[PDB]
C-alpha cells in the first residue's frame, strides 16, 4: 500500500499471502473518502 | 391459527446480506444494524 | 462422553454454532446426562433395597 509506483493495469502485480497475522483496519486510513467494496464478507467481521 | 398481534417491518439491504436477516446470524447489519432474538418466531419476505 | 453428537463440551458448542443446530445438540447432551443419573439413581434404591 505504500510503493512507490504501482504496475500498469495490463501488466497487473501479483502478490502471494500467507503465514502472516493481517490487520485490516489500518486499511481505514487511507483516505477521508475511498471505496471498500467487499464480495461474499462483511468487511467488519474480517478479524475472526 | 391466528395471532395476538403482528409487527411489520420494512427495509432495504443489499443482495449478499439477505442471509444475515435470520435468528443467530452475525455481521455487520446483524450487529450493528438489525438484531433478531435467538426464539423468533414470524416471517420474513424478501424479493429484489 | 459425546452422546452422539460433534463435541462433549457444552460451551464449545454454544460458542463454535448458532443456536439453531447448537440447541439440537445440547437437547441430546442433557438427556444423556439425565438418562445416566436416573440409572444410577435406579441401582442405589436397589442397593439401599
Amino acid at each position: 500500500f505504500n510503493a512507490t509506483r504501482f504496475a500498469s493495469v495490463y501488466a497487473w502485480n501479483r502478490k502471494r499471502i500467507s503465514n502472516c497475522v493481517a490487520d485490516y483496519s489500518v486499511l481505514y486510513n487511507l483516505a477521508p473518502f475511498f471505496t471498500f467494496k467487499c464480495y461474499g464478507v462483511s468487511p467488519t467481521k474480517l478479524n475472526d | 391459527l391466528c395471532f395476538t398481534n403482528v409487527y411489520a417491518d420494512s427495509f432495504v439491504i443489499r443482495g449478499d446480506e439477505v442471509r444475515q436477516i435470520a435468528p443467530g446470524q452475525t455481521g455487520n447489519i446483524a450487529d450493528y444494524n438489525y438484531k433478531l432474538p435467538d426464539d423468533f418466531t414470524g416471517c420474513v419476505i424478501a424479493w429484489n | 462422553s459425546k452422546f452422539g453428537a460433534i463435541s462433549s463440551v457444552l460451551n464449545d458448542i454454544f460458542s463454535r454454532l448458532d443456536p439453531p443446530e447448537a440447541e439440537v445438540q445440547i437437547d441430546r447432551l442433557i438427556t444423556g446426562r439425565l438418562q445416566s443419573l436416573q440409572t444410577y439413581v435406579t441401582q442405589q434404591l436397589i442397593r439401599a433395597a
